[PDB]
DNA sequence: TTCTTACTATTTCTTTTTTAACTTTCGGAAATCAAATACACTAATATTAAAACGCGGGGGACAGCGCGTACGTGCGTTTAAGCGGTGCTAGAGCTGTCTACGACCAATTGAGCGGCCTCGGCA
DNA sequence: TGCCGAGGCCGCTCAATTGGTCGTAGACAGCTCTAGCACCGCTTAAACGCACGTACGCGCTGTCCCCCGCGTTTTAATATTAGTGTATTTGATTTCCGAAAGTTAAAAAAGAAATAGTAAGAA
């Protein structure tokens, strides 16, 4: 059986454990480390696909274009506060009126 | 007329408009273009250098993206 | 559970990949081979 | 003072690259040739660069806004740009 | 060859808006993001462990990384999804 | 105004410790008590903050010193202190 | 009596003594008392971290450099 | 090899020294010498400059306010180390009207 | 034990000004100062090592890293300094 | 004059080819248990520098008011971007192989380190 | 000026070095070919000067508010000594995953097996 399937979860394992003997980050590599890595990663893609499905439901439109994922990483913070330094391609500003 | 001027005035108006401003001057297209011009010294000297050492006799995308890591900033959608 | 050994096994004196302390033991205990752990040190 | 407002948001939707391409090129290219090398680009680095231009242009552009703001006027003059670049590390 | 993300990504997608559709510079954006937080992530880890005299990278060197690199309640909540796939994994 | 420069460099020449070390080895040790563990401490340690804390302090002094004086006044308020933390990154 | 008023305000005016300036409000120092603090959680929560990662009962400078490490600032003279 | 470049610097304990951190899988012949040498001259030019505030002041312990006057001139240098904080460094001498 | 660069600073410092004196406490000040210029030009280098698909780190990817840390003719009169040593070192 | 008829992609059945997974070996890492050892922290005073903390007072902050320079602002053009090919030759990839070069495994140390001391040079 | 420092002292133990292997690089050599840059040559959208006024930055004056005076208490301070009871670090010991061996498969392309159109030839 696969690693994935024998854990529950999509991301490959099998990519991640071999990644880090290529590395070179540590002599050696905990089995155990890299599924648990793979899980924080499986989280984190499928957390900001949500913010990002939620953009584009309310444009009603069916295509994720990268203004969704700007608005999405620049409204919530927490996101943004770990992201306080990317600018992604093509992503525009947040809509901002100030008192003038 | 160098290409230092081929940043026209419009297109600072225009980026200024994104920008969130609606009254500038007329001495903000020269002060821009100083900081504009040291901001792009101070990364492609670093690109060439990624660009010179792997010797490859031109400049692609992930060069770009590497040099810009060295200034504290991230770029994705070209790979990095 | 007899925590009273904490000592390996002679198949894992052969295959020392971990000891499980169980009835003989549990490295004893996967591939069905009591013959060993009853032909060991055997509490 | 007949647009201002309604024009400012009318491009804050249209992301797309505003600085023109070509004397953008050029000049990354003139400025390339003022180091050694006789050396070309990928056509994806342009604007591989222009983004991350724009980028921080507008964050500059936002930055000294907002510090002519608290300087209780609504226009930009390069001495704020100074102040603003000058607080921000970099010189 | 290229080694992207893209299935992986894209039956991700379907798990929670099974209808909604992605660009490829989009999908470009996010496997570069995430390459990104794996980098990060690694090289935090790998500093910390060869701070602390060690040879190996176990999953406690891990969760000590994902507890910094990402903040506040979205680390919370990202250290309670790591721990859970490995006691699965470890019991099958 | 009799003292207002011949003293602002009379500490600019005598580099110590200026904030006074109890009451802040006290706060430290509340804040540190917010946190789970009854935790002690390395009694250089206090000081190892000590300095990084009057190294942030005075820089955002100085930023937002700079600030006020390019906002035409010679007095600082907490507008300014605000104004110089918001550009500067952090919030 | 909590030790945030511990930090007196001779000492905030000391210090802005040393900052290079000589008018302040009175509302400086509760706005100050609150940036200092902030400052310390986000960083003593890493600290903190570090210390409690070891399975060390106790902080020492080491660990403090290690943390400041990661704000993006370096403190010499103790190591590090 | 410290004797054989005329190095001051220890060469065998840098090239010890960075094969204790994996940092590639090899490490080449030349560059813990190229390394030794970059140090040697950036000791160097921080003695110079410290030394010279050490005679300005009209002293003879080099103390560390003496070497924030040396790091916080050289604009290459002050550009370098521009995040960088020192235990009782000092301030900058700079005020206005 | 303590891995001091103590006698090689003291006997760096005889070369320019042979009368002035040193503390203890500034000694470890430049001495971290080394470690971290030592740490990043290495941090660099094995970045773009890892880079180029190299197994190696010679001195061609030395010479590119202290290009890259060390700003303007600072970085070209350490080019020159390194570039000196290792054809002394050659031809002995 | 559409009843047919073998093309004809086509589209789905089935298999090969491109990796990942399940066992042994075991070495060197890592956890454990116990002892030695350091040490961080309470607690007595003893100042004593240092914070409040007043009642002046002046100087800066701040608001209102002219004003006029000096910004937007259509209007009418000219000028290039830019799109659309051509195109041809430069570097980028991309393998074939191999001389050299570091990893490493032992000997062989001396040199760069604790630890006193003897001496008095810097604040 | 003195008192506590700061180099300058010896013993020494462990890393620096020296010399061979040898496994495997990356380094040239010779490709195939994009592909990028040069160039013409179209549009047509945008930059650029012009009068054009209102604002709004700015300077001046008045106000009045609040922030720093320095005497004067008043309260918490470094700074000592000692205990001292914890944590901490070694250190054998012991247990034990980590790598590495690869040989069940498997991934998705590849070819074929209908197969549903599919162009032509007579009522
Ligand atoms: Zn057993
Ligand atoms: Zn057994």
């Amino acid at each position: 059986q696969s690693r994935s399937a024998k854990a529950g979860l999509t991301f490959p394992v099998g990519r991640v454990h071999r990644l880090l003997r290529r590395g070179n980050y540590a002599q050696r590599i905990g089995s155990g480390a890299p599924v648990y890595l793979t899980a924080v990663l499986e989280y984190l893609a499928a957390e900001i696909l949500e913010l990002a499905g939620n953009a584009a439901r309310d444009n009603k439109k069916t295509r994720i274009i990268p203004r969704h994922l700007q608005l999405a990483i620049r409204n919530d913070d927490e996101l943004n506060k770990l992201l306080g330094n990317v600018t992604i391609a093509q992503g525009g500003v947040l809509p901002n009126i100030h008192q003038n | 007329r160098d290409n230092i001027q081929g940043i026209t005035k419009p297109a600072i108006r225009r980026l200024a408009r994104r920008g969130g401003v609606k009254r500038i001057s007329g001495l903000i297209y020269e002060e821009v273009r100083a900081v504009l011009k040291s901001f792009l010294e101070s990364v492609i000297r670093d690109s060439v250098t990624y660009t010179e050492h792997a010797k490859r006799k031109t400049v692609t995308s992930l060069d770009v993206v590497y040099a810009l890591k060295r200034q504290g900033r991230t770029l994705y959608g070209f790979g990095g | 559970t007899q925590l009273k050994s904490k000592h390996p096994c002679s198949v894992c004196t052969r295959r020392k990949v971990k000891c499980d302390r169980m009835i003989p033991c549990g490295n004893c205990r996967k591939r069905g081979q009591d013959s060993e752990c009853m032909k060991s040190t055997k509490l | 003072g007949t647009v201002a407002l309604r024009e400012i948001r009318r491009f804050q939707k249209s992301t797309e690259l505003l600085i023109r391409k070509l004397p953008f090129q050029r000049l990354v290219r003139e400025i390339a040739q003022d180091f050694k090398t006789d050396l070309r680009f990928q056509s994806s680095a342009i604007g591989a660069l222009q983004e991350s231009v724009e980028a921080y242009l507008v964050s500059l552009f936002e930055d000294t806004n907002l510090a002519a703001i608290h300087a209780k006027r609504v226009t930009i003059q390069k001495k704020d740009i100074k102040l603003a670049r000058r607080l921000r590390g970099e010189r | 060859r290229k080694e992207t993300y893209s299935s992986y990504i894209y039956k991700v997608l379907k798990q929670t808006h099974p209808d909604t559709g992605i660009s490829q510079k989009s999908m470009s954006i996010l496997n570069s993001f995430v390459n990104d937080i794996f980098e990060r992530i690694a090289t935090e880890a790998s500093k910390l462990a060869a701070y602390n005299k060690k040879s190996t990278i176990s999953a406690r060197e891990i969760q000590t990384a994902v507890r910094l690199i990402l903040p506040g309640e979205l680390a919370k909540h990202a250290v309670s999804e790591g721990t859970r796939a490995v006691t699965k994994y470890s019991s099958s």
